[PDB]
């Protein structure tokens, strides 16, 4: 039981992917670098 | 009541004999961790 | 008899770990000098046997002792029999004491010498690539120059102050 | 507190109530501004199901909870203690607060299973016969969500579902 | 391990970067003469 | 008992009780009002 | 975005490159701002001279020092 | 082809082995692996995992000293974090600056 | 150490016997501890092919405690192989049938899924109560600390501890508690 | 009284810094086992007219019983005890290299 | 593929899922719960 129809990560019905805590922290870490890039490009 | 030597073994007799060898090595200065032989040119 | 931040004792009132009280820096500075003096006297009086050292050489670290062999994975431009000093010593250890660099020990403190005893090449190393159904196949053989070093002596000087 | 004694003398029943000794709150609470017993002693978020010394003050002699109007607890804390007491009973930490049994009732022996952090009543829960896929796994709840805000001394947060 | 900490001390995140551990000569002649500079 | 996703009291004598992990509507006056959470 | 990375000399990752802080350069940097880290070059001892050209080191703080002794600070 | 690709795994597996061995030695002294490695770096001790694993096996007294040093540096970190800056830097927390 | 070569090797690779008390302990934490010891992962000389695992003796496995409602919810599934042979039992049912099965299954699932696993299980000695055979009792070396601290029941608190905890509220004198 | 680690099992660790602060000195003498913490070694283990002779009690066991005995004695599975074929026996290196 | 407007809630690209997770509303949390103060 518990089959995903067709291929897992494409199509209409897909296997749900969830966002882990460290995935969030990774994204926020790069958001901080880009925010600082904005600043040093302002002068 | 002071530990001169200690030896491992698979039997008490074997362990006791090994401990005697360890004590002899310490008494005679042939310990595994003794100062290595000096091969440097004589001064 | 209750301070403003007093909490009754519960399973979560305080942290699980025990409280640690570190020594007074002034009192510990005096204790440190005593320890250093004691170890220094052991060096002066020669109260050590075989020494070992951790040396950084050719990008990597080697735990060594007198009479050891180490296989350097490159050529060194030295004739066989030439004696050299290993200048990057991270650690020197004895039965009863150990000295640690931050990250490297001073050259006055420890001297590690070694001798080139062989200059050769490694056995043949096959490099082959293959991708199925793509007529993609290639083979290369490489032999890497090597140098064998013998550690002759590890000596320490009473320069701990 | 107030007791009640029923005495039948000469085919006559007399119902009377007497005032017994009453315990008093300890003096000088560390946070007099607090609006309930919990925050008056800076205990908010700092107690658990096994803190029977705390929990036992808010329960009846037979293990029942006391009304919130009497204790003075706030709804938030009153609900936390309510769940904590249920878990304390189920863990066997309140052996002197058992239910009242009528005369002539000796409970039949029942299998002893040591348990703790038991959210639900054992009899009301069904087996997890079908666990489900990893992305839709049926989980076994542990502890209570009411205590999610308790002080966490570890870097990992409390896992409430196993 | 420790990359962020090293950066906070003004050091290279990787200890293989700049500093005495990498740049100083690996060896010298026993007599005292310095070795030819390393290729890296 | 009729299975219901939404439990509703149908008279003043209906009372909501949670038993065996689910909510029930019980009514002594009109037993037909009895409902089980689905 | 691939082509601007080449134009800025950033083909190899984690390899610092120095660029002029001017509108034209900034215009390119903005296209690829999500791919790079921008920090100001700091010159605590001024610009390198001909005498000290060979003794410079770019630290992780962004300061380009003109003396690199590889020795501990006596202070 | 297997022989060629195995050169990557050999390096990977060796480091995994060192971490397992270092983890075991650290637990004997009540320290978790991340606590030992992290705090040794903060003491400017750059011993790599290969040497650390060798020390655990053949130099157990030196390893306990390293474990003690890491434990000491770890406690100094806690004291600093709990303080508001009033306290001076820990004796083992001072960093040797190079230029 | 200055030992002879053969005694030196014998000592380093010797098998230690550990004792673990399962009373009021969750089987998973017991299993995590036993698994490390049975594999040899607690030794700096560890290597997969060094067959360096130790003996683990777990007593009082009848008195393990699950958190939550795992007694009712956790199901153990097996299949005899015959049509209709699928069997599912709750942890409670299995425990009363076999007072060592739960701990044994928890350990078995944590060990590496290779041919060494069944050899490691031969070094595991599970006992439901506090009775341990004399031979096994004689070879024990060290008892491992229990992973879970057992909470005290209200009747186990000393009057000093009870007196130290403050009274938090004043009940009304006219309330029938 | 502060000690980073307990000093009662392996060695007495004392950590110190040099005055310059560039070297960490670690003094770690060994701790000897106390005499009180030891046990005594168990040295302690008729008009027979006829010389007592050695009696062979090594009755041969069949493969199954023998393997069960060995597996129980060494706490192993039966598999290790069964023989292997000629192909594997002749592949084993009988003069393997020896480091020390 | 599926059109931009669907009857079901279309699965998002993983990067977009992460974006949503990182930009969720965080309410202002007071130092002391207002119910615990006069
Ligand atoms: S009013 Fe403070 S916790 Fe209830
Ligand atoms: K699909
Ligand atoms: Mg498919
Ligand atoms: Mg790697
Ligand atoms: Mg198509
Ligand atoms: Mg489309
Ligand atoms: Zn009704």
């Amino acid at each position: 039981r518990g089959r995903i129809p067709g291929r897992q990560w494409i199509g209409k019905h897909r296997r749900p992917r969830f966002v882990s805590l460290r995935a969030k922290q990774n994204m926020i870490r790069r958001l901080e670098i880009e925010a600082e890039n904005h600043y040093w490009l302002s002068m | 009541k002071k530990l001169i030597a200690e030896g491992p073994g698979e039997t008490v007799l074997v362990a006791e004999e090994e401990a005697a060898r360890v004590a002899l090595r310490k008494l005679y200065g042939f310990t595994e961790n003794r100062r290595p032989w000096n091969y440097s040119k004589p001064k | 008899s209750y301070l403003p931040g007093y909490v009754p004792k519960t399973s979560l009132s305080s942290p699980p770990w025990p409280e640690v009280v570190l020594p007074d820096p002034v009192e510990e500075t005096r204790h440190h000098a005593e320890v250093v003096k004691k170890v220094n006297e052991m060096i002066v009086t020669g109260q050590y046997g075989r020494l070992f050292a951790v040396v950084h050489f050719a990008s990597r670290q080697w735990k060594v002792t007198s009479e050891d062999l180490i296989l350097i994975g490159n050529e060194l431009d030295l004739a066989c029999g030439e004696r050299i000093r290993l200048e990057k010593v991270l650690l020197v250890g004895a039965d009863n004491f150990t000295l640690l660099g931050k990250p490297l020990l001073g050259k006055d403190l420890v001297r590690v010498e070694a001798t080139v005893i062989e200059k050769t090449e490694s056995w043949p190393r096959i490099i082959m690539r293959f991708r199925k159904r793509k007529n993609f196949k290639k083979k290369r053989i490489v032999t890497t120059p090597q140098t064998v070093l013998r550690i002759n002596s590890i000596e320490i000087a009473p320069c701990l102050l | 507190f107030r007791e009640v004694v029923e005495t039948q003398e000469g085919k006559t029943t007399i119902i009377e109530g007497r005032i017994t000794a009453t315990p008093k709150e300890s003096p000088n609470p560390p946070n007099p501004s607090g609006q309930c017993p919990i925050c008056r002693w800076n205990l908010k978020h700092k107690y658990n199901y096994d803190d029977v010394l705390l929990l036992s003050q808010f329960i009846r002699p037979h293990g029942g909870m006391l009304p919130r109007k009497i204790t003075g607890l706030c709804q938030e804390e009153h609900r936390k203690i309510e769940e904590c007491v249920k878990m304390a009973h189920r863990a066997g930490l309140l052996p002197n607060h058992r239910p009242r049994l009528p005369e002539g009732v000796v409970p039949k022996s029942k299998p002893q299973l040591n348990r703790y952090l038991t959210r639900w009543a054992p009899g009301s829960v069904k087996p997890i016969y079908k666990k489900g896929p990893r992305w839709n796994r049926v989980r076994m709840p542990v502890g209570s969500p009411l205590l999610r805000d308790n002080v966490c001394y570890s870097r990992t947060p409390w896992k409430l579902y196993h | 391990a420790g990359g962020q900490w090293r950066l906070q001390q003004g050091l290279a995140a990787n200890p293989s970067g700049y500093g005495p551990l990498t740049e100083l000569p690996d060896w010298s002649y026993a007599d005292g003469r310095p070795a030819p500079p390393m290729k890296g | 008992f009729k299975n219901k996703t939404v439990l509703k009291k149908r008279c003043k004598d209906c009372y909501l009780v949670k038993r065996r992990g689910r909510w029930y509507v019980y009514c002594k006056t009109h037993p037909r009002h009895k409902q089980r959470q689905m | 975005e691939k082509d601007i990375i080449k134009m800025l000399g950033l083909e190899k990752a984690h390899t610092p490159q120095v660029h002029k802080n001017i509108p034209s350069v900034n215009a390119k940097l903005k296209v690829v701002k999500h791919l790079i880290r921008i920090k100001p070059l700091k010159l605590p001892q001024g610009l390198p001279a001909e005498e000290n050209m060979s003794n410079t080191c770019l630290k992780s703080t962004g300061e380009l020092v003109v003396q690199w002794h590889l020795k501990p600070v006596e202070q | 082809v297997k022989c060629t690709k195995a050169r990557y795994l050999k390096k990977k597996n060796m480091r995994t082995l060192w971490i397992n061995r270092i983890t075991a030695a650290s637990q004997e002294h009540g320290l978790k692996y991340p606590a030992l490695i992290g705090n040794l770096v903060k003491c400017q001790v750059e011993l790599n995992r290969k040497v650390l694993a060798d020390l655990a096996i053949y130099e157990p007294k030196t390893f306990k000293s390293l474990a003690a040093l890491a434990s000491r540096r770890r406690h100094e970190g806690f004291a600093a974090a709990l303080g508001d800056g009033k306290e001076p830097e820990g004796i083992f927390s001072r960093v040797v600056q190079y230029h | 150490s200055s030992f002879s070569r053969a005694p030196q090797q014998w000592a380093t690779f010797a098998r230690i016997w550990y004792l673990l008390d399962g009373k009021m302990q969750p089987p998973g934490k017991l299993a995590a501890m036993a698994s490390i010891r049975l594999q040899g992962l607690h030794k700096p000389v560890y290597h997969a092919l060094s067959d360096c695992g130790d003996h683990v003796v777990i007593m009082n496995t009848r008195h393990i405690a699950f958190s939550g409602n795992k007694w009712e919810q956790k199901v153990y599934s097996s299949h005899t192989g015959y049509p209709g042979g699928f069997r599912q039992v709750t942890a409670a049912q299995l425990h009363l049938r076999d007072p060592v099965a739960i701990v044994k299954l928890a350990i078995y699932g944590m060990l590496p899924k290779n041919l060494h696993r069944r050899t490691m299980m031969e070094r595991l000695h599970l006992f439901p109560d506090e009775y341990i055979p004399e031979d096994i009792l004689k070879n024990l070396v060290e008892e491992l600390p229990q992973p879970r601290k057992i909470p005290k029941r209200l009747d186990e608190y000393t009057q000093e501890e009870i007196d130290a905890f403050p009274r938090l509220w004043t009940p009304p004198e006219d309330y029938r508690l | 009284t502060y000690s980073p680690l307990p000093d009662d099992y392996n060695c007495n660790v004392e950590l110190a810094l040099t005055s310059d602060g560039r070297t960490i000195v670690c003094y770690h003498p060994s701790v000897d086992i106390p005499y009180e913490h030891t046990k005594p070694i168990p040295r302690p283990d008729h008009d027979q007219v006829l010389k007592t002779r050695l009696e062979e009690k090594v009755e041969h066991l069949e493969e199954g019983p023998m393997i069960e005995q060995l597996s129980k004695m060494f706490f192993t599975t039966k598999h290790r005890w069964y023989p292997h074929g000629r192909y594997h026996r002749c592949r084993k290196n009988l003069n393997p290299p020896k480091d020390r | 593929g599926s059109k931009a407007v669907t009857r079901h809630r279309r699965v998002m690209h993983f990067q977009r899922q992460k974006l949503m997770a990182v930009t969720e509303y965080i309410p202002p949390k007071p130092a002391i719960h207002p119910s615990c103060l006069p």
